[PDB]
Protein backbone atom coordinates (compact mmCIF):
# COMPACT_ATOMS: atom_id res chain seq x y z
CA UNK A 1 0.00 0.00 0.00
CA UNK A 2 1.30 3.55 -0.58
CA UNK A 3 -0.50 6.53 1.32
CA UNK A 4 0.72 9.91 0.06
CA UNK A 5 0.64 12.74 1.46
CA UNK A 6 -3.37 14.24 0.83
CA UNK A 7 -4.33 10.89 2.58
CA UNK A 8 -1.57 11.07 5.34
CA UNK A 9 -3.22 14.37 6.13
CA UNK A 10 -6.81 13.20 5.68
CA UNK A 11 -6.20 10.09 8.30
CA UNK A 12 -6.43 11.65 11.50
CA UNK A 13 -9.34 14.08 10.45
CA UNK A 14 -11.52 11.10 9.19
CA UNK A 15 -11.00 8.60 12.02
CA UNK A 16 -8.07 6.08 10.64
CA UNK A 17 -5.27 5.34 12.17
CA UNK A 18 -2.85 3.52 10.74
CA UNK A 19 -3.45 0.47 12.02
CA UNK A 20 -7.27 1.20 10.81
CA UNK A 21 -6.00 1.10 7.17
CA UNK A 22 -3.68 -1.98 7.68
CA UNK A 23 -6.49 -3.83 9.37
CA UNK A 24 -9.31 -3.15 6.78
CA UNK A 25 -7.25 -3.80 3.84
CA UNK A 26 -5.90 -7.20 5.40
CA UNK A 27 -9.82 -8.50 6.40
CA UNK A 28 -10.33 -9.01 2.22
CA UNK A 29 -11.63 -7.23 -0.16
CA UNK A 30 -15.71 -6.16 0.08
CA UNK A 31 -16.24 -4.40 -3.51
CA UNK A 32 -14.62 -2.90 -6.76
CA UNK A 33 -14.47 0.36 -7.64
CA UNK A 34 -12.34 2.01 -10.74
CA UNK A 35 -9.79 4.91 -10.68
CA UNK A 36 -9.97 7.35 -13.40
CA UNK A 37 -8.42 10.44 -13.06
CA UNK A 38 -7.44 13.22 -15.79
CA UNK A 39 -4.10 14.32 -16.28
CA UNK A 40 -4.53 17.63 -14.62
CA UNK A 41 -6.10 15.75 -11.44
CA UNK A 42 -2.28 14.43 -10.85
CA UNK A 43 0.04 17.83 -11.10
CA UNK A 44 2.78 17.63 -11.14
CA UNK A 45 3.24 14.85 -13.43
CA UNK A 46 0.17 14.98 -14.76
CA UNK A 47 0.09 10.85 -15.41
CA UNK A 48 -3.63 10.65 -14.47
CA UNK A 49 -5.02 7.23 -13.70
CA UNK A 50 -7.19 4.43 -15.40
CA UNK A 51 -6.92 1.32 -13.24
CA UNK A 52 -9.29 -1.51 -12.10
CA UNK A 53 -9.73 -0.51 -7.92
CA UNK A 54 -9.94 -2.58 -5.08
CA UNK A 55 -12.52 -1.54 -1.94
CA UNK A 56 -11.80 -2.84 1.62
CA UNK A 57 -14.10 -2.36 4.69
CA UNK A 58 -17.89 -1.53 4.63
CA UNK A 59 -20.23 1.47 4.12
CA UNK A 60 -19.36 4.48 5.69
CA UNK A 61 -15.43 3.00 6.38
CA UNK A 62 -13.80 1.68 3.41
CA UNK A 63 -10.88 2.49 1.53
CA UNK A 64 -9.97 2.20 -1.92
CA UNK A 65 -7.19 1.11 -3.37
CA UNK A 66 -5.80 1.02 -6.90
CA UNK A 67 -4.73 -2.41 -8.20
CA UNK A 68 -2.14 -1.00 -10.45
CA UNK A 69 0.29 1.02 -7.96
CA UNK A 70 -1.27 0.35 -4.31
CA UNK A 71 -1.95 3.67 -3.64
CA UNK A 72 -4.62 4.30 -1.52
CA UNK A 73 -7.46 6.35 -3.94
CA UNK A 74 -10.21 6.92 -1.18
CA UNK A 75 -11.22 7.20 2.51
CA UNK A 76 -14.69 7.92 3.90
CA UNK A 77 -14.86 10.06 6.58
CA UNK A 78 -15.86 7.56 9.26
CA UNK A 79 -16.76 11.18 11.65
CA UNK A 80 -19.77 11.79 9.15
CA UNK A 81 -22.26 9.18 9.74
CA UNK A 82 -24.17 10.23 6.38
CA UNK A 83 -21.09 9.84 3.99
CA UNK A 84 -22.75 8.44 0.92
CA UNK A 85 -20.38 5.83 -0.52
CA UNK A 86 -18.70 6.67 -3.95
CA UNK A 87 -21.50 5.93 -6.67
CA UNK A 88 -18.45 3.69 -7.82
CA UNK A 89 -18.23 1.15 -5.56
CA UNK A 90 -19.60 -2.07 -6.44
CA UNK A 91 -19.90 -4.23 -3.33
CA UNK A 92 -19.47 -7.87 -3.34
CA UNK A 93 -16.97 -8.64 -6.31
CA UNK B 1 -15.99 17.97 15.00
CA UNK B 2 -16.75 21.24 15.69
CA UNK B 3 -19.09 21.74 12.44
CA UNK B 4 -21.76 20.14 11.05
CA UNK B 5 -21.87 17.04 8.52
CA UNK B 6 -25.49 17.96 7.81
CA UNK B 7 -24.35 21.26 6.56
CA UNK B 8 -22.81 22.84 3.51
CA UNK B 9 -20.26 25.58 4.20
CA UNK B 10 -20.74 28.76 2.40
CA UNK B 11 -18.19 30.97 3.87
CA UNK B 12 -14.12 29.75 3.58
CA UNK B 13 -14.52 31.01 6.94
CA UNK B 14 -16.06 28.66 8.59
CA UNK B 15 -13.35 26.25 7.54
CA UNK B 16 -10.79 27.88 9.61
CA UNK B 17 -13.19 28.78 12.86
CA UNK B 18 -14.64 25.26 13.02
CA UNK B 19 -11.22 23.08 12.14
CA UNK B 20 -13.05 21.68 8.98
CA UNK B 21 -9.53 20.34 7.34
CA UNK B 22 -9.81 17.47 5.23
CA UNK B 23 -14.09 16.78 6.37
CA UNK B 24 -15.92 20.15 6.01
CA UNK B 25 -18.18 19.76 2.78
CA UNK B 26 -17.98 23.38 0.91
CA UNK B 27 -19.92 24.85 -1.30
CA UNK B 28 -18.12 26.30 -4.82
CA UNK B 29 -18.20 29.43 -3.39
CA UNK B 30 -16.80 28.63 -0.06
CA UNK B 31 -14.17 26.47 -1.52
CA UNK B 32 -12.67 28.95 -3.30
CA UNK B 33 -12.36 30.72 -0.67
CA UNK B 34 -10.68 28.35 1.12
CA UNK B 35 -8.54 28.20 -1.46
CA UNK B 36 -7.61 31.49 -1.43
CA UNK B 37 -7.11 32.20 2.01
CA UNK B 38 -4.64 28.67 2.07
CA UNK B 39 -2.28 30.98 0.04
CA UNK B 40 -2.40 34.19 2.72
CA UNK B 41 -1.16 31.84 5.41
CA UNK B 42 1.09 29.97 3.17
CA UNK B 43 -0.76 27.14 3.53
CA UNK B 44 -0.06 24.06 1.22
CA UNK B 45 -3.51 22.66 -0.81
CA UNK B 46 -2.28 18.72 -0.92
CA UNK B 47 -5.91 17.82 -2.09
CA UNK B 48 -9.50 18.82 -3.28
CA UNK B 49 -11.99 15.93 -3.63
CA UNK B 50 -15.39 17.32 -5.49
CA UNK B 51 -18.64 15.94 -5.06
CA UNK B 52 -22.16 16.17 -4.68
CA UNK B 53 -24.32 17.89 -2.16
CA UNK B 54 -27.57 15.67 -1.84
CA UNK B 55 -29.36 18.18 0.12
CA UNK B 56 -28.44 17.07 2.85
CA UNK B 57 -25.52 14.53 2.05
CA UNK B 58 -22.38 14.43 0.73
CA UNK B 59 -21.34 12.03 -2.57
CA UNK B 60 -17.81 11.65 -3.10
CA UNK B 61 -16.57 11.57 -6.64
CA UNK B 62 -13.28 9.66 -6.96
CA UNK B 63 -12.89 10.84 -10.77
CA UNK B 64 -13.05 14.37 -9.46
CA UNK B 65 -9.93 14.06 -6.95
CA UNK B 66 -7.16 16.52 -7.17
CA UNK B 67 -4.08 15.35 -5.33
CA UNK B 68 -0.81 18.06 -5.32
CA UNK B 69 1.61 16.38 -3.22
CA UNK B 70 4.04 18.87 -1.25
CA UNK B 71 7.35 19.10 -2.88
CA UNK B 72 10.63 19.84 -0.42
CA UNK B 73 11.36 23.40 -1.27
CA UNK B 74 7.12 24.58 -1.73
CA UNK B 75 6.94 27.99 -0.37
CA UNK B 76 7.38 29.76 -3.94
CA UNK B 77 4.98 27.28 -5.66
CA UNK B 78 2.34 28.24 -3.68
CA UNK B 79 0.98 30.82 -6.03
CA UNK B 80 0.76 28.21 -8.62
CA UNK B 81 -0.69 25.53 -6.56
CA UNK B 82 -3.13 28.12 -5.73
CA UNK B 83 -3.67 29.12 -9.28
CA UNK B 84 -4.13 24.79 -9.76
CA UNK B 85 -6.69 24.12 -7.05
CA UNK B 86 -8.75 26.98 -8.15
CA UNK B 87 -8.60 26.31 -12.26
CA UNK B 88 -9.57 22.89 -10.53
CA UNK B 89 -12.53 24.03 -9.03
CA UNK B 90 -13.33 25.52 -11.67
CA UNK B 91 -13.37 22.97 -13.87
CA UNK B 92 -15.54 20.69 -11.77
CA UNK B 93 -17.85 23.33 -11.36
CA UNK B 94 -18.25 23.17 -15.49
CA UNK B 95 -18.53 19.05 -14.96
CA UNK B 96 -21.32 19.77 -12.26
CA UNK B 97 -19.82 18.85 -9.12
CA UNK B 98 -21.68 20.79 -6.32
CA UNK B 99 -19.73 20.71 -3.43
CA UNK B 100 -16.10 20.18 -2.17
CA UNK B 101 -13.71 18.82 0.73
CA UNK B 102 -10.45 20.68 0.94
CA UNK B 103 -6.65 19.05 2.46
CA UNK B 104 -4.61 21.21 3.42
CA UNK B 105 -1.03 20.54 5.20
CA UNK B 106 -1.40 22.16 8.83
Amino acid sequence: LKIDQKIRGQMPERGWTEDDIKNTVSNGATGTSFDKRSPKKTPPDYLGRNDPATVYGSPGKYVVVNDRTGEVTQISDKTDPGWVDDSRIQWGN
Amino acid sequence: KLFEHTVLYDSGDAFFELKGNASMKLSPKAAIEVCNEAAKKGLWILGIDGGHWLNPGFRIDSSASWTYDMPEEYKSKIPENNRLAIENIKDDIENGYTAFIITLKM
